[PDB]
């Protein structure tokens, strides 16, 4: 059956033409099929023979469907439409309902007028056996099964004619996703049932038929990770294959579903899985699984045993958001309105990059999840940080980067983040001053780094294979090493200086790191910087 | 009435810009501002047929608690054909200066039919469990750069009354503001507002104080000690080093000197009577900006900020590094006391206000501040009808120290 909605006008490209491909020629089974199939859709309208002022063509196909055109070229020479997807709804923004239903409003694409002017282009032949002389030719009255405008198109044409019975019925939750259409209310189920009916006929009112409350998916509803209950959402538990021998691309994949299940079960771990991949040749090579990775594949065949269950958005209520630290750049956080009934949780993993902090990460956390958290529920988490707001005070109010945290509040959950380190702002009274220097040949690479102090101390020393760099920051290695508990030390670096002043407390370069370590140990440090050269 | 036909940059095309996700406070907002609009007949729902789009957001004023809709068209404004309104030097001596909404009276105004499909743009929806609600203007637009261009004409008539009866005032026109300069004591300045103001709202264009050159660029001032010890000698010749490339005349050596030998930077150091004369004359290149600077109106104005902390924030108009046409310091703003976005969002504003009044020109932005957190939050604080470019950087420690002056 098909429709009274006004038609999208589309049209092709800029400046192009209509597809040109060639048909080709099937089995007696693969034609005699066709042949049948089409003259069915050719009776009920949606399809018209044309004749030869149609110079356009797409490949027609026939794949018997156990237990089809190829638009290919045509798509490419179609106009852009907007967002066939902005981004889907996440479970924890939902609230909760009295009853739900999905209706699979399947095959309405077929009920949807293709714009007139448009259907020449959606041309398409069944071939001849012995390619007589003409082949069977037609054209699409209505949107086609594999169109780049098909589901844009159907999107809208739903929307408008969904508007007015959003209107009458506005307690009533209406979401369409692909060819569903999951319906949410709080009438009991006997309202419901007639609201539902009402709507459906409502529908097939246009021309969208729609299956009875017989043939009617329902809940749980499984939402791409999720089991939806109507007051409740769960983590439809997950399965990893217990095996003999693994290949390559095997521990890939077992990497995969891993790494996707952390942000539910925190605790799982890959680490020494993840080793297993070091050097591989193939991808279907087999790897002895360390008695280390034995022990991890394991023990989170534990963790996924127990399923995870949540809640729906209560708008009445307050959203915190509490984070914590798992390990050096890793931040695992839950997002509840009542203690302990969580409405989603997560975790993120912080490649060290050139030079952080913990602070400066906890701080990428909270700016993360609060970009989510506005999507999803339009408002932003009062926060529950590991972190003295003391602490926070000294860092922010002194870093060169603009930077800032939502209302939050302290929670005392070990381990706190702290700054290991702070560098004296002015230069301690008795204390061995350390004239810092390096310098290396860019092209041999050969370099000398030393110092000599106040007190008359001194060494330098001779690096084979270094640089323009490590040279310099290796000066204040030693400088460090050598010093004490209370040093100064003066160096005309600009990049030693500027990094060390962000006080990273994690680098990519294990020199830094050295050197991080080093002025974690001492009692007080003081770093001044002189123009090189002079 | 008949309309103007505008057109983009050849070869370019319309704006396919994504939506940031707004809260919900100011979704509602919105969605009420627009169905009305609609009614109204400004602007039009659309289909998907339409690729286009351009971010929008609201914001709003004080004394205004009501909510104000802004759409992003920067990226428009950028490919939109060019065209039309000069800048007079005169704001830049006036005693005051007040800025004035004129935005409202450009929706009255038709926009071409063909161009109104660029002007698409989207009011989304939390959880994306709606499909957004497209709309596209039928009106001039606020905000878009034609906007004022195309309105320049009856303008000009609804004002030159006041300015022909007026001549001792100045009137600038940038995009949805209007601002208004006149050296009169603050009493007939107000008051000759209000009536101007009246004037506009005798036409139905409806409207709702600054201080030029009263903004003189800051010098850098040297400190100074009864005794100077190896660490401040050594701060000073760093800063001077740097200083130099400003001022080529400024000399260190004299002070590099007393600087030889690896004594403790507590250890006190007396100043040899070269090194005092050396010193002394630094002073003085010091006392003026650069001599040779020259604003060029053909190439883009610049503003570096940095954070200095404590709440303060310094900056830098300048078209050539180190030829500063302009420079600042800008203390947060009473009850910003906490978040840097805040202040630094107040601060962008000031100095891009500075900019119009004397160039009549929005600097590009260098932000001390990550992509991210930016982007975030800026709309939460943000109250210009107008929106600068910007990118963001890594402020280097040494323009800091020495701008600190
Ligand atoms: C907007 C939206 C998206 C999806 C996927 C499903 C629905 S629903 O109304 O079918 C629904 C199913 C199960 C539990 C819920 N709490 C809701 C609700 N509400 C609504």
């Amino acid at each position: 059956p098909i429709s009274p909605i006004e038609t999208v006008p589309v049209k092709l490209k800029p400046g192009m033409d209509g597809p040109k491909v060639k048909q080709w020629p099937l089995t007696e089974e693969k034609i005699k099929a066709l042949v049948e199939i089409c003259t069915e859709m050719e009776k009920e309208g949606k399809i018209s023979k044309i004749g030869p002022e149609n110079p356009y063509n797409t490949p027609v196909f026939a794949i018997k469907k156990k237990d089809l055109v190829d638009f290919r070229e045509l798509n490419k020479r179609t106009q852009d439409f907007w967002e066939v997807q902005l981004g889907i709804p996440h479970p924890a923004g939902l609230k909760k309902k009295k009853s739900v239903t999905v209706l699979d409003v399947g095959d309405a694409y077929f009920s949807v007028p293709l714009d007139e002017d448009f259907r020449k282009y959606t041309a398409f032949t069944i071939p001849s056996i012995n390619n007589e002389t003409p082949g069977i030719r037609y054209q699409y009255n209505v949107l086609p099964q594999g169109w780049k405008g098909s589901p844009a198109i159907f999107q809208s044409s739903m929307t408008k004619i969904l508007e007015p019975f959003r209107k009458q019925n506005p307690d009533i939750v209406i979401y369409q996703y692909m060819d569903d259409l999951y319906v949410g209310s709080d009438l009991e189920i006997g309202q419901h049932r007639t609201k539902i009916e009402e709507l459906r006929q409502h529908l097939l009112r246009w021309g969208l038929t729609t299956p009875d409350k017989k043939h009617q998916k329902e809940p749980p509803f499984l939402w791409m990770g999720y089991e939806l209950h109507p007051d409740k959402w769960t983590v439809q538990p997950i399965v990893l294959p217990e095996k003999d021998s693994w290949t390559v691309n095997d521990i890939q994949k077992l990497v995969g579903k891993l790494n996707w299940a952390s942000q539910i079960y925190p605790g799982i771990k890959v680490r020494q899985l993840c080793k297993l991949l070091r050097g591989t040749k193939a991808l279907t090579e087999v790897i002895p699984l360390t008695e280390e990775a034995e022990l991890e594949l394991a023990e989170n065949r534990e963790i996924l045993k127990e399923p995870v269950h949540g809640v729906y958005y209560d708008p009445s209520k307050d959203l915190i958001a509490e984070i914590q630290k798992q390990g050096q750049g890793q931040w695992t956080y839950q997002i509840y309105q009542e203690p302990f009934k969580n409405l989603k949780t997560g975790k993120y993993a912080r490649m060290r990059g050139a030079h952080t902090n913990d602070v400066k990460q906890l701080t990428e956390a909270v700016q993360k999840i609060t970009t989510e958290s506005i999507v999803i529920w339009g408002k932003t988490p009062k926060f529950k940080l590991p972190i003295q707001k003391e602490t926070w005070e000294t860092w922010w109010t002194e870093y060169w980067q603009a930077t800032w945290i939502p209302e939050w509040e302290f929670v005392n959950t070990p381990p706190l983040v702290k700054l290991w380190y702070q560098l004296e702002k002015e230069p301690i009274v008795g204390a061995e001053t350390f004239y810092v220097d390096g310098a290396a040949n860019r092209e041999t690479k050969l370099g000398k780094a030393g110092y000599v102090t106040n007190r008359g101390r001194q060494k330098v020393v001779t690096l084979t294979d270094t640089t323009n760099q490590k040279t310099e920051l290796q000066a204040i290695y030693l400088a460090l090493q050598d010093s004490g508990l209370e040093v100064n030390i003066v160096t005309d670096s600009q990049y030693a200086l500027g990094i060390i002043q962000a006080q990273p407390d994690q680098s990519e370069s294990e020199l830094v790191n050295q050197i991080i370590e080093q002025l974690i140990k001492k009692e007080k440090v003081y770093l001044a910087w002189v123009p090189a050269h002079k | 009435i008949e309309t103007v036909p505008v057109k983009l940059k050849p070869g370019m095309d319309g704006p396919k810009v994504k939506q940031w996700p707004l809260t919900e406070e100011k979704i509602k907002a919105l969605v009420e501002i627009c169905t009305e609009m609609e009614k109204e007949g400004k602007i039009s729902k659309i289909g998907p047929e339409n690729p286009y789009n351009t971010p929008v957001f609201a914001i709003k004023k004080k004394d205004s608690t009501k909510w104000r809709k802004l759409v992003d068209f920067r990226e428009l404004n950028k490919r939109t054909q060019d065209f039309g309104i000069p800048h007079p030097a005169g704001l830049k001596k006036k005693k005051s200066v007040t800025v004035l909404d004129v935005g409202d009276a450009y929706f009255s105004v038709p926009l071409d039919e063909d161009f109104r499909k660029y002007t698409a743009f989207t009011i989304p929806s939390i959880n994306n469990e709606t499909p957004g609600i497209r709309y596209q203007y039928n009106v001039l637009p606020q905000g878009w750069k034609g906007s004022p261009a195309i309105f320049q004409s009856s303008m000009t008539k609804i004002l030159e009354p006041f300015r022909k009866q007026n001549p001792d005032i100045v009137i600038y026109q940038y995009m949805d503001d209007l601002y208004v300069g006149s050296d009169l004591e603050i009493g007939q300045h107000r008051t000759k507002i209000e009536e101007l103001r009246q004037h506009l709202l005798r036409w139905g264009l409806t409207t709702p104080e600054l201080h030029p050159d009263k903004w003189t660029v800051q010098p850098i001032v040297l400190p100074e000690k009864d005794s100077w010890t190896v660490n401040d000698i050594q701060k000073l010749v760093g800063k001077l080093n740097w200083a130099s490339q400003i001022y080529p005349g400024i000399k260190v050596r004299q002070l590099c000197k007393l600087l030889r030998g690896t004594k403790a930077l507590t250890e006190v150091i007396p100043l040899t009577e070269e090194a005092e004369l050396e010193l002394a004359e630094n002073r003085e290149i010091l006392k003026e900006p650069v001599h040779g600077v020259y604003y060029d109106p053909s190439k883009d104005l610049i503003a570096e900020i940095q954070k200095q902390g404590q709440g303060q924030w310094t900056y830098q108009i300048y078209q050539e590094p180190f030829k500063n046409l302009k420079t600042g310091k800008y203390a947060r703003m009473r009850g910003a006391h906490t978040n840097d976005v805040k202040q630094l969002t107040e601060a962008v504003q000031k100095i891009t206000t500075e900019s119009i009044v004397i160039w009549g020109k929005t600097p590009k932005f260098k932000l001390p501040i990550q992509k991210e957190t930016w982007e975030t939050w800026w709309t939460e604080y943000w109250q210009a009808t107008w929106i600068p470019e910007w990118e963001f950087v890594n402020t280097p420690p040494l323009v800091k120290l020495w701008y600190q002056l």
